[PDB]
């Protein structure tokens, strides 16, 4: 998403979480913060919706 | 006229904080409460034990004087 924008993802502000020790509790916390950043992308998407076309 | 669904007037903030209030107190207070209540129970148990020791000696007097 951050490297190759396949859509307008380059114009929403978030940060993908990184792991630390390559580990299942650590991977769990990575999933949790990916959920949190999905909430932030929903917030910015509801902020900047254009009334363009279907 | 147009009747799409844009955000009408903009939507407010949405929280994403890890908001953990950390309910409770320090652990030294927890040790103080535990040792205090434990020692309270020890003193009350000691007093009741020696009261029943007095009554147990009285029951021994009953069995001594009752025997011949």
């Amino acid at each position: 998403r951050k490297t190759q924008p396949y859509d307008v993802y380059d114009q929403v502000e978030f940060d993908v979480p990184i792991g630390s020790r390559g580990d299942c509790y650590d991977r769990y916390l990575c999933r949790v913060e990916e959920m949190r950043q999905s909430i932030r992308i929903i917030s910015q998407c509801l902020n900047k919706m254009p009334p363009g076309e279907i | 006229v147009k009747q799409d669904m844009p955000p009408v007037g903009g939507y407010g903030p949405i929280d994403y904080k890890r908001n953990l209030p950390r309910r409770g107190l320090s652990g030294y207070s927890m040790f103080a409460v535990g040792i205090g209540a434990l020692l309270f129970g020890y003193w009350s148990m000691m007093r009741w034990n020696r009261e029943r020791r007095r009554l147990q000696i009285e029951d021994f007097e009953a069995r001594i004087a009752l025997m011949p």
